Formats: C-alpha cells, structure tokens, sequence
C-alpha cells in the first residue's frame, strides 16, 4: 500500500509436496493495482 | 452562485482534528469524536471532546 494504490502481484504454479513450500524460485507479476486510499493496518484470510 | 445559501450552506464539511497529518490521496471519512483534553469523551461530545 503505496500513496494510497493497493497493489497486488500474483503468480500460480502446478506443486506436488505437502509439508511446507517447496524449493525453487520464481517471479510474482504485478495483477491489480487499485485506487483505494484506504488506511491499512491489519488484513485477515477466509477459508 | 451554486453553493452558498442566504441562510448559510452547512452541508460542505472539514475535519478539524485528527491525530496525524494525511499521507498523499489518503481518504478519511471516520467521524470518531476527538478528545482534546485528559477527560475520556466515551463517545460523547463535549468540551475537549
Ligand atoms: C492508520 O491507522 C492506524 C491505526 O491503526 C494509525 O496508527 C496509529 O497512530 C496513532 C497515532 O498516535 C498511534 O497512537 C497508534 O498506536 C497507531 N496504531 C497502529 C496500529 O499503528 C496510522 O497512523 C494511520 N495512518 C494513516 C496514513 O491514516
């Protein structure tokens, strides 16, 4: 959260392991920017 | 000649108070009331709140 812009980078790719992530390396594109201007302090996931 | 009104617009409001200064494009419409003083204000406007 930069000057008020959200921005959100994204990347997927296909794993096969089921302990933690796996090694490797990769690049995470930029999807979303967005113009909230919203203050910023805490976030939560939903499953 | 649109906004002003013989009696006095009020509907164009200003915050007065706040805590910090804005960071740039930041938006805030919260309307926590603001204690300028010691007393607690609990919600409730007043004198320092
Ligand atoms: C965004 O909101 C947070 C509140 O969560 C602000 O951080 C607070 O700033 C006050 C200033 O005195 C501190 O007393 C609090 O302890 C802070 N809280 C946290 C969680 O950091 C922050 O300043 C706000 N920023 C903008 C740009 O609005």
């Amino acid at each position: 959260n930069i000057d008020g812009y959200f921005k959100i980078y994204s990347k997927h790719t296909p794993i096969n392991l089921v302990r933690d992530l796996p090694q490797g390396f990769s690049a995470l594109e930029p999807l979303v920017d967005l113009p909230i201007g919203i203050n910023i302090t805490r976030f939560q996931t939903l499953l | 000649n649109l906004d002003s009104k013989v009696g006095g617009n009020y509907n164009y409001l200003y915050r007065l108070f706040r805590k910090s200064n804005l960071k740039p494009f930041e938006r805030d419409i919260s309307t926590e009331i603001y204690q300028a003083g010691s007393t607690p204000c609990n919600g409730v406007e007043g004198f320092n709140c």
